């Protein structure tokens, strides 16, 4: 999650007008890479409050 | 020196050797031009002006001592041309003011 | 290295061009390009009303400017 | 007194250089090469194939449309290959290679000569001339051969 | 965290003058960085004083 936003300042140095065209790439894979982070967190919530 | 400017002789022919200029910034002041010129928007400011974004962040990654061989060469080859270009004004109107005393 | 010596980029380039000369064959690219390496010029700073030379910066590339 | 009679044209505004652009097409099939020495071109935006350089990160190559970039040419050999498939090699000193998006070669040396124009026997005495001012203990010949040496010793592999 | 932060450190580098137009990239990354170090200090925690 943090290597897109770590790369995403080194696009935007290498070109500045393509912070625009470049953030809508760069959130699309920092929530699906986030997204599975919670598909791994929802299973130990889901793992305790519904088991006996 | 904050800016320098070369003053020349150009032969666009025979029967025409006119002044011409190249005027040269600091090499501290056109890096700060070069830093602030590759953050913003590409605009050209003035007709006939060339675009030089891509230019000036390629350069902006190269390193320091490049950089100033970057400078330091093509204010060279500016010199070299303004020398070739009066020399060739110098034997191109001496022939006038040589038939002209004639 | 040469880099900290005190001499420029620019004197190393000439030195380079210097060297390149001598190697290739004689012909008449060697024989023009000869005179883009010859070292002839001079410097001088006008006194009082006499002429001296501001030898401050040696032509010859060997040297370091001080 | 007189409006400022003399008005000097800047001289850059004579020459032409690129609009390098972000590119809102295709790719062109064959670099626009264009080689200058000192101050006289050798290579006018000739259309070639490819070409091959020597810098001091280490050995490039390029095609059409490699990405911008701006660097250095170590002292050394250029090769340069046409659509034909033939090939041109230039012993240079030193230099700037100016690559394009749009797909141009803009290669400002400070000189440029063909091999065929260099013999390696000429050469020979120069190696142990750059090594004797290597060897002499000065900063003033030391460098002064380690250089010389910088610029035999491409050669010397490329001739071998 | 230091991906992130080393990112902004070498676009300033790059990039001297965007390094304000970075910095909420920088944030935003670090936060969300350390969102899911977080829910993980959390479940340790909720782990031992509510079960038996």
């Amino acid at each position: 999650v943090a290597m897109c936003f770590s790369s995403y300042m080194l696009a935007a140095a290498r070109q500045p007008n393509m912070s625009a065209k470049l953030l809508p790439y760069c959130i699309l894979g920092f929530a699906l890479s986030e997204a599975l982070a919670l598909f791994t967190l929802l299973i130990a919530l889901l793992e305790l409050f519904v088991f006996s | 020196w904050d800016r320098a400017q070369i003053v020349y002789n150009r032969y666009h022919g025979a029967a025409s050797q006119k002044l011409a200029i190249f005027n040269l910034p600091k090499f501290e002041d056109w890096k700060q031009k070069l830093e602030e010129d590759s953050a913003g928007d590409g605009k050209i400011e003035e007709d006939g002006l060339l675009q030089s974004l891509p230019m000036k962040t390629a350069l902006g990654e190269l390193e320091e001592t490049a950089v100033e061989d970057f400078y330091n060469f093509h204010s060279c080859l500016a010199v070299l041309n303004a020398v070739s270009e009066n020399e060739l004004s110098e034997y191109a109107a001496r022939i006038v003011a040589v038939e002209n005393q004639l | 290295s040469w880099r900290d010596a005190g001499i420029s980029y620019l004197r190393y380039l000439s030195i380079v061009t210097r060297c390149i000369h001598e190697v290739q064959k004689e012909g008449p690219l060697l024989t023009k390009n000869v005179r883009f390496s010859t070292i002839g010029w001079k410097s001088l700073y006008l006194d009082h009303g006499a002429t001296k030379e501001y030898t401050a910066i040696p032509a010859e590339l060997e040297k370091i400017p001080e | 007194q007189d409006p400022r009679k003399f008005f000097p044209d800047n001289g850059f505004r004579f020459f032409d250089g690129p609009e390098d652009s972000f590119g809102d097409g295709n790719i062109p099939a064959q670099i626009i090469l264009t080689l200058t020495r000192q101050d006289e071109f050798i290579l006018k935006q000739e259309p070639v194939a490819a070409i091959t350089i020597r810098t001091n990160e280490g050995e490039m190559g390029v095609l059409a449309g490699h990405e911008y970039t701006v660097q250095q040419l170590a002292p050394g050999i250029l090769e340069v290959e046409y659509e034909g498939g033939k090939k041109d090699q230039y012993v240079i000193s030193g230099g700037f290679a100016h690559v394009n998006d749009t797909g141009v070669v803009d290669i400002n040396t400070v000189e440029a000569v063909p091999l065929e124009e260099i013999d390696h026997e000429k050469l020979a005495k120069a190696l142990e001339e750059a090594r004797a001012k290597s060897q002499s203990p000065d900063e003033a010949v030391r460098i002064q051969g380690e250089i010389a040496l910088e610029i035999f010793e491409p050669l010397e592999a490329a001739l071998h």
